[PDB]
RNA sequence: AUUUUUGGUAAGCAGAACUGGCGAUGCGGGAUGAACCGGAAGCCGGGUUACGGUGCCAAACUGCGCGCUAACCUAGAUCCCACAAAGGGUGUUGGUCGAUUAAGACAGC
RNA sequence: GGCUUGUGGCAGCCAAGCGUUCAUAGCGACGUUGCUUUUUGAUCCUUCGAUGUCGGCUCUUCCUAUCAUUGUGAAGCAGAA
RNA sequence: CGCAUGCGCCCGCCGUCCGCUUGCCGACCCGCAGUAGGGGCCUUUGGCCCCCAAGGGCACGUGUCGUUGGCUAAGUCAUCG
């Protein structure tokens, strides 16, 4: 029914930089630098500075937005929100190798940026995964049978990790059965 | 952002319709798509929004003043001479004054206009020899 | 500063054959559409109401020393609402006129 | 109602229409891609059918029945005596494709090439290229030509000289009018490619500089003519039956 | 100023007879573009409701209701019953305009998009000025607020008149709310 | 739409941001009337509906052809300049020989090629993107779709569309210079006509 | 052909009642059409309409207004008419009847 | 060939039951809504100063309501099938 | 890109004549991007100003397509190198 506004802010740590700008934030912080381009959102995104104080907040806000429209300024502050997770303290994707049989070989490439699995159910056939941008994959040496992917964009880290998962689908089985795989374990922050 | 929201006080222009080129106040809100429209010279009415073009000028007041009030404040505001001599206002003054000159007082004009031209010519020409 | 070789002063401005009053599947020539530069409203039309037209053509042959012919007309009744108005012309304007230009003057006057 | 029994068209429709070819000479319809991360080299060369033999020789592939065994295969030969490189062409990229700019040729042009250019070489005065390779005696005329050289390289992005075959070397044909063709250059720079044609001008060039031995290459020629032909005969129809 | 839709207050009864010499008078508040279909619209709920044809009743009067303060705006409820493809259903709506005749072509428009409904297949049950705490629909009562404050989101570019208006311009429109 | 009624030799149009429809409408009015168009940056005109839809309708254009001839006709064209002539021609009586003047009436390109990269470049407001198109709902440009269903010049339009911009941005800063000398100028000017800028002052905006 | 109406699953089937129409009749509209809508006609000028329309084709607004729809099925687009149903949707938009709630409503801690 | 679709053919909805227990893995009684014109009927609009009347052979193209082949989800899918 | 005809052909200047024209009459005008923004000044993190259509700007624009003679600084337009 064309709510008149709908806004929400969130604060900002004093610790990151960020600026805004038609709608492209850029975050900066410790572990280096983020983009985002939010120019397909048709809201409003204004940076409150606290004189007094000091203090950063950031607050978007829609005019007369209907509930499809109004449901992306919870999207972008959470995107956001992330942004500066990443900056700050980095994203660390855990995977676990699964096999009842055949133990999964993974061999991690020059510069912990590609992994080859060899021995994927008694497979000849090579998988081969790229890391995306500003993501690197290690094999764990606490845990047994263990990828840790370490990164600055959640997005990247996650999609990374759904690649070495996809690669790895079983075929022509009955996957209740058969359960081998590559699966995310647990999602966390580097620090 | 948004440096012009609609707002009791706020005063805009007619864009459209017969009433085109004038200010109004704009003293209360409607719905979305219209508000009720207010000056010294109209009868509080209202309008739609899309015939409106918001000002930069703001008086304040409270919501359906009185008219002795909404004339007061318009008066402690100075509304008129603001908008008259902002660029946006004079414009509208500029394009009346032109479609209302005579044939000879366009014929003085491109005259004065003639030799204005010649001289910032030859000043130019000075200066880009320098 | 121009330096132009052409007529000096220009009494009249330009119109558009657009066609004839027509239906969708009907056609009466007897009467020309015509719209004029820098007219915008039927309201507008009412200065050119009955001001006379000229549609200059050439022909291959000499009449009186040249190939210029004229066909005379004048503006009627306004046509529409976007200023398009009818004209009248001695005789029917030839099909072949369409998107040519004549000359609307500023006589009969009324000021 | 639906064809009774189920079997594959005749012929191929995508050799279409079946008529005769436009051209006598083999038409290189695209040329392989440029890498600019090689040295300038040739991309194409015109041959000449001879006749074919067949060969012995020991296969060598694991795996295979012939492994270490004997094959006889037959060969085609093909005589390809060097091409004399005679001039050069430059293209720019449009929009609506690639577009000549200009073309520069060498200063000095045998009669095996000329003859290209007339259909009565013997009855005509032979003035082909007669002023233009004046233009290498006048000083204003060599400036000339470096200008255009400079021009092709500062505006053309794929470069191919001009080359022609020495025909009279196989006296078995019958022919003095060479075969004239565009061989593309492949890699380098522009500047490069443009250098290299022109150090080439008046000069061979042998087939071994394009194609060296094992490698896999593609043959383009007009194949025999038959004339008028029947269905069964042109397109592989079935007969019909004898009554 | 002029409606599209009127408000009128009809007066009528039954034609004396010797059984009943002064018959009840029946009165109704309707609404219609004229007094002519606002007496049709009288004598149809007459006939459908008390029995009283207009071949045998008697019009006693008939007057238009204005609004007293066209210059204000009020809260208008309005419950209505319409016909829809499959049945009959009861609906209270409200709306905000300067006058009731502006909240009913709003309420007819409204109807005719949201629902599918003509004019004819609505029957107006009851209006009422409602306070403004005593609204209950959040279309009304989200303007009532003592400092309203939005931005013009959308408007629709366009010369004063068609005088001005041109095929062509040398820049493309300068937009900023 | 009666038409625009100017009188001029010819009118350059930037089909940037225009709707195709609304766009091919208004240019079909003005030829039918008599006028010259030549329409650039065709490759940027704007088609609402999204990338899908349009592809869809044109796999649907791309399967029409004549079963025993197919060289007979439609004939499909895939670059934007060609896409606009036939929206045109769509909206034209193209069989008659009217039709087929206004059609001569007519050039369509892509990029801005010379010599109209020097030439004053107009917009129609009835087909721009920014009025007639709500921001959120999907649109798709000419050039991608046209990239998609088999134009391969993209790549060579966006880097000479590059070069002219950059010559464009250096001739504007030569321009603002010299306005600034102009001003400049008509400042030390000021002083020497008194009058007449006393006649002019009611006048200027 | 509207309405009434018989046989037949039905039919651009077959048969009846009243009136009108086509046949014997052009003309404007429904793109196109014997029956639909309008309307019936000597040869012309001017004015205004009927049905139907005013983005181009194509005469008349991209006219002034309010809402709904987003169709990744060829979204949809005007009596006859050139078809679509039962069942469904946590797509979205209004209404109706109920239940909990500042002695603190629902989900996670 | 045209209207229709009873008949033929091909789908859907509800859920009493079947399926070692469990309505819906796989089916769907009693009922009920549709689609199609490769069945056969019904009709008689076109053709009787004539449109060559079965089937096969040859040849091309088109449809999907998909037999095989490519990629997938589900199972009363351990594997295989 | 080559070569282009010995009462021939081609190019440039001057006088005259004819024919075609997509319709001369000031037939004047190159920024990019965006429209939930852009730009300038001042630089406090800041403040002020502009936009809100070429709805502008330019142009002896002034003389029977424009009378007879002479001078002519600067400016501008045209033609030729
Ligand atoms: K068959
Ligand atoms: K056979
Ligand atoms: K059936
Ligand atoms: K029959
Ligand atoms: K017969
Ligand atoms: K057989
Ligand atoms: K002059
Ligand atoms: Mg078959
Ligand atoms: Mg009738
Ligand atoms: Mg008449
Ligand atoms: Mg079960
Ligand atoms: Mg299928």
């Amino acid at each position: 029914m064309k709510t008149i506004l709908s806004s929400e802010t969130m604060d900002i740590p004093d610790g990151v930089n960020i600026k805004v700008k038609a709608k492209q934030i850029e975050v900066e912080g410790p572990r280096g630098k983020l983009t985002r381009n939010f120019k397909h959102l048709n809201l409003d995104f204004q940076l409150i500075k606290d004189e007094e104080t000091g203090k950063k907040k950031l607050k978007i806000d829609a005019w007369f937005g209907s509930r499809k429209t109004t449901a992306a300024i919870r999207t972008a502050l959470s995107h956001v929100e992330n942004l500066i997770t990443g900056v700050t303290k980095g994203y660390r994707y855990k995977m676990r190798f699964v096999y009842a049989h055949f133990p999964i070989n993974a061999s991690i490439s020059g510069g912990n940026k590609a992994i080859e699995i060899r021995n994927f159910l008694g497979e000849k056939r090579v998988r081969k995964v790229d890391m995306l941008e500003g993501v690197t994959v290690v094999r764990s040496e606490k845990v047994k049978d263990e990828l840790v992917l370490d990164g600055n964009d959640i997005e990247l880290v996650s999609r990374s990790a759904a690649l070495i998962n996809q690669k790895c689908h079983v075929k022509n089985k009955d996957i209740r059965k058969f359960l081998d795989g590559i699966y995310v374990s647990e999602k966390g922050r580097i620090v | 952002p948004f440096k012009r929201f609609v707002e009791i006080g706020r005063v805009a222009l007619v864009n459209y319709g017969k009433d085109y080129g004038k200010l109004v106040v704009i003293v209360d809100v409607i719905d979305q798509n219209r508000a009720l429209i207010d000056a010294p010279d109209m009868v509080r009415s209202q309008i739609n929004f899309k015939r409106l073009s918001l000002t930069d000028i703001k008086i304040d007041i409270k919501r359906i003043p009185k008219k002795k009030t909404l004339v007061a404040a318009m008066e402690a505001a100075d509304v008129k001479n603001k908008w008259e001599s902002s660029s946006w206002g004079r414009k509208l003054i500029v394009q009346k004054r032109r479609a209302s000159l005579n044939d000879f007082d366009r014929f003085k004009l491109m005259l004065a206009k003639i030799k204005r031209a010649g001289v910032v010519r030859q000043e130019l020409a000075k200066l880009k020899k320098e | 500063v121009k330096g132009r070789q052409g007529e000096r002063v220009r009494l009249y401005v330009r119109g558009t054959v657009l066609g004839y009053k027509r239906s969708k599947s009907n056609q009466y020539p007897s009467t020309s559409l015509i719209q004029i530069e820098g007219v915008n409203t039927k309201e507008e039309v009412d200065w050119y109401l009955g001001k006379r037209m000229a549609y200059i053509y050439k022909a291959k042959t000499k009449k009186n020393n040249s190939h210029y012919r004229c066909i005379w007309g004048k503006v009627c009744r306004p046509h529409g609402n976007s200023g398009v108005v009818r004209a009248k012309f001695k005789s029917n304007l030839p099909p072949k006129s369409m998107g040519s230009k004549v000359r609307v003057f500023m006589y009969p006057s009324n000021i | 109602s639906h064809r009774k029994f189920e079997h594959p068209r005749h012929g191929s429709l995508g050799f279409l229409p079946r008529k005769r070819a436009a051209r006598h000479r083999g038409k290189v319809k695209a040329f392989p891609k440029d890498d600019p991360s090689k040295p300038c080299k040739l991309t194409a060369f015109l041959g000449y059918k001879a006749g074919m033999t067949h060969i012995v020789r020991d296969v060598e592939k694991p795996g295979s029945k012939l492994h270490k065994k004997e094959t006889c295969e037959a060969v085609t030969i093909i005589e390809t005596p060097p091409m004399v490189i005679v001039g050069v062409v430059g293209y720019v990229k449009t929009p609506r494709g690639l577009r000549c700019l200009n073309t520069v040729w060498a200063q000095h042009l045998s009669e095996e090439l000329k003859r290209r250019f007339y259909k009565n070489w013997c009855k005509s005065k032979k003035k082909a290229f007669l002023k233009y390779s004046k233009k290498y005696e006048t000083d204003e005329g060599k400036k000339d030509i470096q200008t255009q050289l400079e021009k092709l390289k500062k505006y053309a992005c794929v470069i191919r000289v001009l080359a022609h075959t020495q025909i009279r070397k196989m006296k078995g044909l019958k022919q003095k009018k060479a075969h004239l063709m565009e061989i593309q250059v492949n890699g380098g720079t522009i500047a490069q490619k443009v250098d290299f044609a022109y150090g080439f001008f008046e000069k061979q060039v042998p087939v071994d500089a394009v194609f060296q031995k094992d490698e896999m290459i593609d043959i383009i020629g007009v194949t025999k003519g038959k004339g008028y032909e029947g269905v069964v005969t042109r397109w592989g129809v079935t007969r019909l039956p004898r009554k | 100023v002029t409606y599209k839709f009127h408000q009128y207050q009809v007066v009528g009864r039954a034609l004396p007879t010797e059984n009943d010499e002064h018959p009840k008078i029946y009165r109704m508040k309707l609404w219609a573009t004229n007094e002519v279909r606002a007496k049709s619209k009288f004598w149809y709920y007459l006939r459908k409701l008390k029995k009283v044809k207009k071949s045998n009743g008697q019009m006693l009067a008939i007057n238009e209701i204005f609004e007293k303060n066209p210059t204000k705006i009020k809260n208008y409820g309005i419950w209505l019953r319409y016909q829809s493809r499959t049945g009959y259903h009861n609906m209270y709506k409200e709306y905000r305009d300067t006058t009731l005749n502006g909240a009913v072509e709003q309420m007819y428009t409204e109807m005719a998009s949201r629902h599918r409904v003509r004019h004819h297949c609505i029957q107006i049950i009851k209006t009422a000025t409602i306070p403004a705490k005593l609204c209950k629909r959040e279309s009304t009562k989200q303007f009532h607020d003592s400092k309203i404050k939005f931005p013009l989101v959308f408007k629709k570019v366009r010369p004063p008149s068609r005088k001005l208006k041109t095929t062509y311009k040398a820049t493309r429109p300068n937009l900023f709310m | 739409v009666s038409g625009s009624g100017i009188s001029a030799r010819r009118i350059v149009v930037d089909a940037r941001h225009h709707m195709l429809g609304r766009l091919s409408s208004i240019l079909a009015k003005e030829l039918l009337n008599g006028q010259k168009v030549v329409v650039v940056r065709c490759e940027e005109i704007c088609l609402s509906g999204g990338l899908v839809r349009q592809k869809m309708k044109y796999l649907r254009f791309l399967r029409k052809r004549m079963n025993t001839k197919p060289s007979h006709g439609p004939i499909h064209f895939r670059a934007p300049s060609k896409i606009l002539w036939r929206t045109i021609r769509g909206m034209i009586p193209h069989k008659t020989k009217r039709g087929a003047a206004a059609l001569a009436r007519l050039k369509v390109y892509e990029g801005v090629p010379p010599p109209y990269d020097k030439i004053k470049r107009m917009v129609i407001p009835d087909a721009l993107k920014v009025l007639r198109l709500q921001a959120g709902h999907k649109y798709c440009l000419l050039g991608k779709l046209s990239s998609e269903v088999g134009w391969n010049h993209y790549d060579t339009i966006k880097e000479l569309e590059n070069k002219r911009k950059e010559r464009a941005q250096v001739a504007y800063e030569r321009r603002k210079q010299l306005a600034k000398l102009r001003v400049k100028a008509e400042k030390a000017a000021e002083e020497k006509l008194g009058p007449q800028l006393a006649i002019i002052a009611p006048i200027k905006y």
